[PDB]
């Protein structure tokens, strides 16, 4: 869950 | 320990240099990419575990942004400046049917952070102080980030006093913003899962994810 | 100005020496009197305008109310205190249907309060900061209230520091449970009129006159 | 309005 706010945090 | 109010403020330069409705919701979208930009800022915040993070964020997107355009519109008239670039003025706000809330960001936010001339490194503390929100359900370390939260307005005070040394209660008015902000939150939120579920109001990705479950 | 904490505790001490969702609306209503004379306790309240001081106290007998009981119940193993002198554990709370609420009382409230060991001149003190609320819509005269709550945080953050000197972030640390005190307000409040429309749940005079409108 | 709390106030 929470795709896109996981993917922005990571890079 | 370790929480100098210059990065703060830093963070702050950095990310930020018809249907009125409809405006808002893609400011929002817009500016919570953002918001991630800006919290990966804001010292120690990228050093705790990435799922603390998501909770923080999730649990504070709305208060943060609601923070950041009301400060961003204290020159504005009657009314307030988006991200987008565009000016959505008090009437026209009233005629989409969101005159009440409106009001109440213009009367207990903007107004009274321009009362007070809040400048940019208070507005950064506050938003931190936000973030660093150790009630957020799930936190795998509360205590940690209350730490934080802690050294944020220790720092915030610190600066106050310094630099307002004539104005003694100034860093109280500051955090006495928050009972508010929380309040105007929560009401914003309402109107956005409103405009979801009424199906009308172009609703991005990015904003309808922050309005998943929990 | 004219502010002294001596008298806000006094007004503390003055007015405090099978379904657990009924118990706790019969605790309120009797608890709504009390909290009128508390308030005439509180210095320069009395003074107001009577139309002005009915919008304060509308405007924040839930929070202030969820205030004394919390503070109250912090010796309480996993429940709350009521005034009638009854006891609501955490699990008959659950078995009633408001387990979510009632949950956020003791972590955001109870617990928080009684880590730092708040005292009854700091919880009197956030009490009448609560009741001074500048926001109330209506208040014929919204500067003056505001004054008056400056005085309340400035004379409490002297109380601290002086009291624990040795603890310089106790001040924050108070007014820093606000924005949760608000947001647990706003929700009892859509749990009670709830209650109020599904018809069930004995609801007294004083209470039924506080979930009038606006 | 408001006449309980009104009343109580007066006193
Ligand atoms: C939740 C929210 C986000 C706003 C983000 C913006 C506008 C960011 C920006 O442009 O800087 C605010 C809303 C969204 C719900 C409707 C509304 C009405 C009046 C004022 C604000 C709002
Ligand atoms: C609005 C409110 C008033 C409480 C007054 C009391 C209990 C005063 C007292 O006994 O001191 C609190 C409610 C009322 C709505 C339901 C609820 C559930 C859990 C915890 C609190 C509440």
């Amino acid at each position: 869950k929470h795709k896109i706010l996981h993917r922005l945090l990571q890079d | 320990e370790d929480m100098p109010v210059e990065r703060i403020l830093e963070a702050e330069l950095a990310v930020e240099p018809n249907d009125p409705v409809t405006n808002i919701c893609q400011a929002a979208d817009k500016q919570l990419f953002t918001l991630v930009e800006w919290a990966k800022r804001i010292p120690h915040f990228s050093e705790l575990p990435l799922d603390d993070q998501v909770i923080l964020l999730r649990a504070g997107w709305n208060e943060l942004l609601i923070a950041s355009f009301s400060h961003r519109s204290i020159a504005v008239k009657d009314g307030i400046l988006l991200a987008t670039g565009l000016h959505v003025h008090r009437n026209s706000a009233h005629s989409a049917g969101v005159g009440a809330i409106f009001d109440r960001v213009l009367t207990e936010l903007v107004s009274k952070m321009r009362d007070m001339q809040m400048d940019k490194t208070e507005l950064g503390c506050l938003r931190a102080i936000v973030l660093f929100n150790p009630d957020s359900k799930g936190l795998s370390n509360p205590a940690e980030v209350e730490a934080l939260r802690e050294k944020v307005y220790a720092s915030l005070e610190a600066y106050c006093k310094h630099k307002y040394p004539e104005q003694p209660g100034r860093f109280a008015k500051l955090l006495l913003r928050l009972p508010a902000l929380r309040s105007i939150g929560l009401k914003c939120l309402e109107h956005l899962f409103f405009f979801k579920l009424i199906g009308d109001t172009p609703i991005d990705t990015f904003l309808m994810e922050m309005l998943e479950a929990p």
